[PDB]
């Protein structure tokens, strides 16, 4: 017998190496996907006192620590995160419900308004020097040749009304670009902060348009303790507060349509 | 068949602008959905061709 | 909706007018429809 | 309206940065700097300065020798009418050894050029893959690139090197041509049964839909989240913030789970990796180890019927 | 459930549709009115693959009826049907898992679409799944209408859809020769090179050798310039990758869509215009 | 531009070929249909022709085809066969003149040896011919030279220092596509084996080299192009090889190989020596057979149209 | 079918030059598409050859 | 919508006029195209 067909060829027992790999493989990146947020929040674990901690399968992996450069730190993850109130109540004390926001919304901090708490220092270059700065701290820096000058461009709210005009431009000290602009508000001449990816340009007339937030909103634009550097806690604190508008800056954004 | 109509009020719940674009888009589509319906099937108006099809006006 | 109950009263009136004058349209169009081609 | 971060609406330059510091042995940097407004228009508008070393050197050296092997035979092919090379370019191209050679080293005029240029090029390629784990070193850095390199080699050598070595013939690796290296591929998946049922290629066609999958939801997701610069995928993975928070909840709001800012990388890091390393394994068994993928699915039942509607009587059996 | 940074985001409102009405979560779900809608529509679809796995091809007692997961498969029409619905179990079965899948996908992506409003981020997101709808729709929408049957649709089974794929490509002899295909194929690869570049660079940076600290922009720039002396910069390769992979999408929406109604010989034959240009 | 480019507009006429879903279709313009189609046209019979009368060969003096008919209906061929080969030349074209039995000018020699390759694919090659048969005019169209004639290619020029790609190159004769320029002669005239596909799964036991299939995939392309269809024509891309999911083309195409090995081979080549450098290729081959030849981008020559059963003289004995 | 003369603040709740280009866009759309929805039927008014033939026989 | 309230009264006339005008040459070419070659 030259010819006793074996039921099972290379072909099968590779396909079947292939799906134990990739079971292993998926389990894994199940598990990295758990050095954040995690273990989860249900009413499962406050209604258990807390003996029941929310993690699912797989598990939580161990720490693994990050060492930033410059005395920066270690960071680990997963870590032991501090609860934190939520500045809203409950639409319905029925569970999977959402919260209200508390107050006037832009300021309440919840929703497109949320943000966690950074560092309270700043991200740096690879020199250590703070990495964004405006460009009248980093005085190399320049607009690139044909392209408006942001600077001396007026800043315009949602609603068509002049919020202030652009009293400086803050860059990148290690990828060269515009991270922010600077807003010298009408209101109260107070300086603040404008994520680029807020603004909108509308360069034959020099304006900065800002479909995020009205004009007023411009006046509570949160603030830096410091006008020649921005820190981690800093940049989460701006942006979320114009993310907020997006579903606040108007009585209507709030949905439905129909 | 209760009393209460004065079905007016239907407008201070529901946005009119919306309602009205709703509409003009639902007819159109509605429109192409018929008419692609009937000429897809026996009621069809165009492989026919009056008086005579056109594309034997012409074995040549 | 920023209405008032009398601008429920005027939409309305021009809404439930006009809506009849389409199917006042389509009347139309059935009728000729039917005329010179009848399809039940 | 909102910006959507595709087009920098307006740049800004300093100096050219020469870059980090390389240690004693990592060769000075040549070349100097310079910025175009359009690269600028949709990204870093610096081009270089680079690095060349002695690997990176010799491996210009030996890839530009391939390709000169391939244009010159590709000339010769349409008797130096430069015309007609233009022409025909498209379908120009150096084919293999014939098979009446086996794996010898054959003359010049009948494909001993493509063994110079395959021999050329595969040199010049494992000594990108080394510039690339010594550029990578002096940086402190790790080796996922050269990793993954080292997963596309692996797939090139088994096109072209592997393959051919193990079948006893160079006139089975691929030949250079647009055309008719497209040519190779079909006539690839006809002599083996219709490669669409060979499982390893369907896994590899499963892994790059899914690196377009990956790379499509990800950077749609950091780019909606550049407004809370999401870019800076660095510190959003050493110090989260709500753009690593707002991306991750924006899945798991509609599929019910979800990764991190670092996790997502090793996601589609695995992913890419994955076409390739499945893709070689299904060259690797092609001709090698099965014949006619379309009969081993039958063997394993996973080959349709369908109801005969329509048939031919063969008259090889008449 | 939540993660544990939750609740502080889980906001009320953003609809588009529904309001209050569905405005609410199920686990980690977000459900909403396009939710709703989109349980109706898949769940009724798969239900639906499922009673076709039931019936097969010529009946459940039949050879080829079959629930085994390669082969089971519900195929459109034959063309005869052009655009009319066809009987239930002659591809209208086909049909109208199509009208749910179709309305699933649209529903799904309408709910990332409140999903953002909800979380103030960017809409890049759906706008992005709305070219994978789209390519589907050229293939089970677009191409078949302007082909006058629906019947031109791809079959929903795990290997039929590839015999369908291939039969349909070989109709044009060499579909390798597509141009559009030839582009399409590109950015599918292109698009494979970035992603695999970009997750190299993020896990080598974060993730340096023992004894280095966390990596910066300065080198991650510093890297690819050293390499292949440019570096496009952290935010532009995420708007790359984004361009790659939907280009794919869509050449691959093109190149299908050519392929009958716009052109009916074999492929390679329409490279002729450049044999034959006035230069040779 | 980088024009744009080469396109043809919606709907397509188009026809089902397998089962529903399985993707065997065919699409086709309908313009360049109507244009074929009228370009594919038929030359009317002549009446039949009576008689009743002694055989040909009885009142001609050099009748070695031809034979059995009577004189009326030989006439008749005689009239058809000018018509049909060379129109604009007439009865002189393959006669001397004021000597209609002398073989003393080649057209002639050659026409007898047409008029046994045209009885031969009628009466014996039914399998592939059906009851649409050949004659005349179908390669020749009234052109004493088949338009659609072939010969062995040498391909472009290359110096001495390398030899040729075999394939690589621009050619209209594989489709445009890439696959080697001169699929013919190894299949067309020689009958070198088209087979590379296993039947079994597993290997060892099929030697076929991918060199093969691209040969194997030129001719195919050929082949496609000349019958003016598409692979789901005649088979299931899944499985090429496999015969109960071919269409019946398959078989039709099976045998018509084998007709072209036989036109071209003992008909065509033994005529080589009587025909003028004019008839010859480069390596001395002479215009030859091949299916575009005959149906010249139509599954069946002028449509289908039926001519060959009017004309009794073109069929065996 | 008489003009409630009050449909003037029609324009009051709908956008004046966005219900305008809507108009021209859908407009323009459905002529293309029309024509060749008529150019696809019997009644073609192209590939007819009126009053001759305009190529040749054939190549001549 | 920006406009006033004797605005909208002025360019519900043009609009009217304007849109008739177009149907008047759609109906001008319908009328033309049945003439030369009926289609029902
Ligand atoms: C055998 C079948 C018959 C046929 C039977 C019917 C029937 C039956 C009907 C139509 C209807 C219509 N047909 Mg037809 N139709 C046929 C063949 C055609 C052909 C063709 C190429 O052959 C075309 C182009 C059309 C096109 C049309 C459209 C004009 C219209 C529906 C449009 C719509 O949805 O409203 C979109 C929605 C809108 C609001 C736009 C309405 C536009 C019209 C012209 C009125 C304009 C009023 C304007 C909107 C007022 C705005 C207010 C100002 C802002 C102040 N038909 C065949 C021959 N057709 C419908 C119709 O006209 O109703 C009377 C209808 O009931
Ligand atoms: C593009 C031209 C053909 C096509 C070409 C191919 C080719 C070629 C292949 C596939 C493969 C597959 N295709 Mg496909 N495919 C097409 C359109 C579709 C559609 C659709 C409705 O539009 C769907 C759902 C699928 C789905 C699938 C899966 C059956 C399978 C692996 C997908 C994968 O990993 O990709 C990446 C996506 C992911 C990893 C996301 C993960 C989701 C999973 C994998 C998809 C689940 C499908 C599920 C099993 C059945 C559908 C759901 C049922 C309704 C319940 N294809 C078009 C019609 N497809 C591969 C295969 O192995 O099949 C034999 C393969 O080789
Ligand atoms: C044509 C008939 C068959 C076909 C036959 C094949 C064959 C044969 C193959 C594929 C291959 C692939 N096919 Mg397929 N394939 C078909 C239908 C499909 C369909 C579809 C929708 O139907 C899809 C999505 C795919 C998809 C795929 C990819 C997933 C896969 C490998 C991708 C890749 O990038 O590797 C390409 C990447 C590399 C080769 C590495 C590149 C790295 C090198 C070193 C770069 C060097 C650069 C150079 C030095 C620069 C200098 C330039 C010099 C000029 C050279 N195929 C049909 C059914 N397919 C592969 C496979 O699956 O095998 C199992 C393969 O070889
Ligand atoms: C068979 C002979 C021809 C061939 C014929 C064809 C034909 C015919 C086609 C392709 C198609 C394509 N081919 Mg091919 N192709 C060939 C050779 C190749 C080769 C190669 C290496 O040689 C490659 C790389 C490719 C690759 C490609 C891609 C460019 C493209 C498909 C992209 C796509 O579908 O996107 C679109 C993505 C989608 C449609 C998915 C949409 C997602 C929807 C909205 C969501 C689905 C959700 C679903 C429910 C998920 C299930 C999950 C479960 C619920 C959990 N082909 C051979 C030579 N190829 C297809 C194409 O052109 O593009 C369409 C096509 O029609
Ligand atoms: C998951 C696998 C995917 C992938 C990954 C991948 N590719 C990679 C890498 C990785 C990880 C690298 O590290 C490497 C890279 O460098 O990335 C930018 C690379 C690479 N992938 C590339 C190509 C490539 N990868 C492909 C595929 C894939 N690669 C998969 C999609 C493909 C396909 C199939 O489409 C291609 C075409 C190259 C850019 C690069 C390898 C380059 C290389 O090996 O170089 C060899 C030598 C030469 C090319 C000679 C240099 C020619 C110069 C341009 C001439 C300059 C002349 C100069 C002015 C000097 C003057 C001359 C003197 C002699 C006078
Ligand atoms: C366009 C660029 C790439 C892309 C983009 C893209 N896709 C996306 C997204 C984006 C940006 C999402 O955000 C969305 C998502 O949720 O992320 C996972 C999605 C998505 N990508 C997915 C699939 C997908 N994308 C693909 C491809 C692509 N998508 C491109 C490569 C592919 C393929 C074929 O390569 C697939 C398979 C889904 C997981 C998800 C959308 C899922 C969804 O919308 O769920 C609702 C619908 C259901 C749960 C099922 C409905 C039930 C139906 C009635 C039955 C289905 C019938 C089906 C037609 C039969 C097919 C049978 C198969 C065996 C062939
Ligand atoms: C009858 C009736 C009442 C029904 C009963 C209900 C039933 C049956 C319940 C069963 C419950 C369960 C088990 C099933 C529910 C099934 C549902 C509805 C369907 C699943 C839908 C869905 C889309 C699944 C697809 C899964 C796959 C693999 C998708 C491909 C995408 C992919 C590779 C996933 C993993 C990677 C992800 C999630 C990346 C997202 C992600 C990206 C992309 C970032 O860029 C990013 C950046 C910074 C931080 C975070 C992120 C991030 O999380
Ligand atoms: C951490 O961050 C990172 C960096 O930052 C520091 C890096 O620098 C880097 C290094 C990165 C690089 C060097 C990038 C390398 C990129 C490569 C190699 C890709 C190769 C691309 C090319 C050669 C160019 C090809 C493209 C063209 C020529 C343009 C052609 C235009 C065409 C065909 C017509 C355009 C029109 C269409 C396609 C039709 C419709 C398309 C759409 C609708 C798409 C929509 C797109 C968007 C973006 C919204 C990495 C990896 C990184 O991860
Ligand atoms: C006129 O032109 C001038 C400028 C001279 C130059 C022009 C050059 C041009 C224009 C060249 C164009 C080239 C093109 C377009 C090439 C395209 C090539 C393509 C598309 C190739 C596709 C696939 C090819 C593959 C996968 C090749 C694989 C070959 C391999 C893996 C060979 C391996 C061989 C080895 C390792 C050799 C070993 C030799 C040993 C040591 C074994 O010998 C004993
Ligand atoms: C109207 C014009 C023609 C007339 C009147 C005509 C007449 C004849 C006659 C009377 C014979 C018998 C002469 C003999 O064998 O002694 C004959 C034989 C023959 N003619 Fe013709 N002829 C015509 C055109 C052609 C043409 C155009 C061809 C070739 C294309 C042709 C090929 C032949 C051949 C080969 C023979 C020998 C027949 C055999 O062996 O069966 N003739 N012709
Ligand atoms: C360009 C696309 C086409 C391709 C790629 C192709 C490919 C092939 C291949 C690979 C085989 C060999 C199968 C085996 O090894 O058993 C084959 C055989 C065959 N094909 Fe084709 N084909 C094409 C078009 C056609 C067409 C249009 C016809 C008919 C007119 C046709 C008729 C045949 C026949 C009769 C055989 C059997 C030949 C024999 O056994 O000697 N093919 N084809
Ligand atoms: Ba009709
Ligand atoms: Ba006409
Ligand atoms: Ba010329
Ligand atoms: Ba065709
Ligand atoms: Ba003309
Ligand atoms: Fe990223």
């Amino acid at each position: 017998s030259a010819g006793i067909t074996h039921y099972i060829d290379a072909a099968q027992i590779t396909i079947w190496a292939f799906w134990l790999f990739f079971f292993g493989l998926i389990i894994y990146l199940r598990r990295e996907d758990k050095r954040e947020g995690y273990p989860l929040d249900s009413d499962r674990t406050e209604r258990s006192g807390g003996r029941v901690k929310v993690v699912g399968f797989p598990d939580l992996p161990d720490p693994k620590t990050f060492v930033l450069p410059h005395n920066g730190g270690t960071v680990v993850a997963p870590r032991v995160e501090a609860p934190v109130a939520v500045n809203a109540t409950p639409f319905s004390p029925a569970p999977g419900s959402p919260l209200v926001p508390n107050g006037d919304p832009m300021l309440s901090g919840f929703g497109p308004a949320a943000s966690p708490d950074r560092p309270k220092h700043c991200d740096l270059t690879f020199e250590g020097l703070p990495k964004i700065v405006p460009m009248r701290v980093a005085k190399e820096f320049s607009i690139a040749e044909g392209d408006p000058d942001p600077r001396g461009m007026t800043v315009v709210g949602l609603d068509g009304e002049v919020a202030g005009t652009v009293s400086d431009v803050w860059v990148d000290r290690s990828e060269p670009q515009i991270r922010y602009l600077e807003v010298e508000v009408a209101a109260n001449k107070k300086k603040v902060l404008l994520p680029i990816g807020f603004s909108r340009f509308d360069k034959k007339a020099r304006k900065v348009k800002v479909d995020a937030i009205k004009a007023a909103h411009f006046a509570n634009v949160p603030t830096l303790s410091n006008p020649d550097q921005v820190t981690l806690y800093e940049e989460d604190k701006v942006c979320a507060y114009y993310a907020g508008g997006k579903l606040y800056a108007t009585a209507e954004r709030a949905g439905p349509l129909l | 068949f209760t009393m209460n109509a004065n079905l007016y009020k239907i407008w201070l719940i529901l946005d009119p602008r919306r309602v009205l674009v709703s509409i003009v888009a639902f007819q159109i589509v509605l429109g192409l959905l018929i008419h692609m319906i009937v000429l897809s099937t026996d009621l069809n108006w165009l492989d026919d061709n009056i008086p005579v099809s056109y594309q034997a006006l012409g074995k040549k | 909706t920023g209405l008032t109950d009398d601008e429920a009263k005027e939409f309305h009136a021009i809404f439930m007018q006009s809506m009849y004058a389409w199917f006042g349209l389509v009347v139309i169009a059935h009728l000729l429809a039917w005329l010179y081609r009848p399809w039940l | 309206p909102e910006y959507q971060n595709i087009f920098t609406a307006v740049q800004v330059r300093a100096p050219a940065y020469p870059g980090v510091p390389l240690p004693k042995g990592n060769l000075p940097r040549i070349g100097r700097p310079i910025f175009s407004y359009w690269l600028g228009k949709i990204g870093d508008a610096q081009i270089g300065p680079i690095y060349l070393g002695l690997t990176g050197t010799l491996s210009i050296f030996f890839g530009l020798v391939a390709i000169s092997i391939i244009g010159f035979n590709m000339l010769a092919s349409v008797h130096w009418d430069v015309f007609q090379f233009l022409k025909h370019f498209f379908w120009l191209g150096l084919e293999p050894p014939p098979p009446q050679y086996g794996l010898r080293i054959p003359p010049l005029s009948e494909g001993g050029w493509w063994l110079m240029a395959g021999l050329f090029l595969t040199l010049s390629i494992l000594l990108w893959w080394v510039r690339t784990y010594k550029r990578a070193e002096a940086l402190g850095m790790s080796q996922h690139l050269s990793w993954a390199f080292a997963a596309a080699i692996f797939f090139y050598l088994v096109l072209g090197f592997i393959r051919p070595v193990m079948m006893g013939s160079w006139a089975k690796a691929v030949p250079f041509g647009i055309f008719p290296h497209l040519d190779w591929t079909a006539a690839f998946s006809i002599r083996y049964g219709n490669l669409y049922y060979n499982p390893f290629h369907m896994l590899s066609i499963a892994f790059l839909y899914g690196s377009a999958l990956l790379f499509a939801m990800h950077g749609a997701t950091i780019l909606s989240v550049s407004r809370f610069g999401g870019d800076r995928e660095i510190d959003q993975i050493t110090h989260r913030g709500t753009a690593a928070e707002r991306a991750a909840l924006f899945w798991r709001w509609t599929m019910g789970f979800n990764v991190t800012m670092e996790s997502i990388h090793r996601w589609a890091w695995w992913c890419a990796v994955l076409t390739v390393i499945t893709a070689g394994i299904g060259i690797l068994l092609s001709g090698t180890v099965v014949d006619n993928w379309y009969l081993w699915a039958v063997k394993h039942g996973m080959a349709p019927a369908y109801p005969e509607v329509v048939t031919a009587v063969n008259p090889y059996e008449t | 459930a939540m993660l544990s940074f939750e609740k502080k985001y889980r906001v009320r409102g953003g609809t588009l549709i529904g309001g209050d009405l569905f405005d609410f979560w199920v686990g980690p779900f977000y459900v909403g009115f396009f939710g709703v809608v989109g349980f109706c529509f898949t769940l009724l679809g798969v239900l639906l693959i499922v009673w076709g796995a039931t019936i097969g091809p010529t009946g459940p007692t039949s050879d080829l009826q079959t629930y085994n997961l390669w082969r089971i498969s519900i195929a459109p029409p034959d063309l005869s049907y052009g655009l009319r619905m066809a009987p239930l179990t002659e591809g209208g079965l086909w049909q109208i898992i199509t009208i749910c899948a179709a309305g699933a996908f649209i529903s799904w992506a309408l709910r990332e679409v409140e999903i953002c409003r909800k979380l103030g981020i960017g809409f890049h997101v759906p706008f992005a799944f709305s070219f994978a709808i789209g390519a589907y729709l050229v293939l089970v929408f677009v191409r078949p209408l302007l082909m006058g049957a629906w019947g031109h649709g791809f079959p929903y089974g795990i290997l039929s859809h590839l015999d369908w794929v291939s039969n349909v490509g070989y109709q044009f002899l060499h579909f390798h020769y597509n141009p559009a295909h030839m582009l399409a194929i590109s950015f599918f690869f292109t698009n494979c090179l970035a992603l695999s570049m970009h997750g190299s660079l993020i896990l080598s940076v974060t993730n340096p050798q023992k004894g280095e600290p966390v990596k910066t922009s300065e080198h991650e720039n510093t890297f690819f310039r050293d390499i292949v002396g440019y570096s496009i910069g952290a935010l532009a390769i995420h708007r790359l990758g984004l361009f790659l992979a939907l280009s794919a999408a869509f050449w691959s929406a093109v190149c299908i869509l050519i392929s009958g109604p716009f052109w009916t010989r074999g492929w390679p034959e329409w490279w002729n215009w450049w044999l034959e240009l006035p230069l040779w | 531009s980088v024009m744009l480019l080469g396109c043809e507009g919606p709907p397509p006429g188009t026809e089902q070929i397998g089962y529903r879903g399985v993707g065997m279709e065919n699409y086709y313009n309908k313009r360049q249909r109507a244009l074929s189609i009228q370009a594919n046209q038929p030359v009317e019979s002549l009446p039949a022709a009576d008689s009743t009368g002694p055989k040909a060969s009885e009142v001609y003096q050099n009748v070695q085809v031809l034979k059995d008919l009577s004189v009326g209906e030989f006439t008749r061929t005689m009239v058809a066969v000018t018509t049909w080969v060379s129109p604009k030349e007439g009865c002189n074209y393959c006669h001397v003149p004021g000597n209609w039995a002398s073989d003393d000018i080649y057209t002639k020699v050659v026409s007898r040896r047409m008029f046994e390759l045209v009885r031969a694919a009628n009466s014996d090659w039914k399998a592939h011919v059906a009851e649409t048969g050949v004659t005349c005019y179908t390669c020749h169209r009234g052109n004493p030279v088949p338009k659609y004639a072939w010969v062995t290619d040498p391909g472009p020029k290359y110096p001495s220092g390398l030899k040729p790609t075999g394939q690589n190159y621009g050619s209209k004769t594989v489709a445009y596509a890439s696959l080697p320029f001169d699929p013919l002669t190894p299949f067309l005239d020689q009958a070198n084996e088209i087979r590379i596909t296993g039947n079994a799964a597993l290997a060892g036991s099929n030697p076929a080299s991918l060199k093969q299939a691209e040969w194997t995939f030129g001719l195919m392309m050929n082949i496609s192009d000349s019958l003016g269809v598409g692979c789901t024509f005649c088979h299931n891309t899944r499985a090429f090889n496999d015969w109960t999911q071919s269409t019946p083309k398959r078989t039709t195409a099976w045998y018509a190989i084998r007709h072209v090995r036989d036109i071209n081979q003992n008909y065509i080549w033994p005529l080589n020596d009587v025909l003028p450098a004019s008839r010859k290729g480069p390596y001395g081959d002479p215009l030859r057979v091949s299916c575009m030849t005959c149906h010249q981008a139509v599954n069946k020559p002028l449509y289908g149209a039926q001519m060959a059963k009017d004309y009794p003289g073109l069929y065996k004995t």
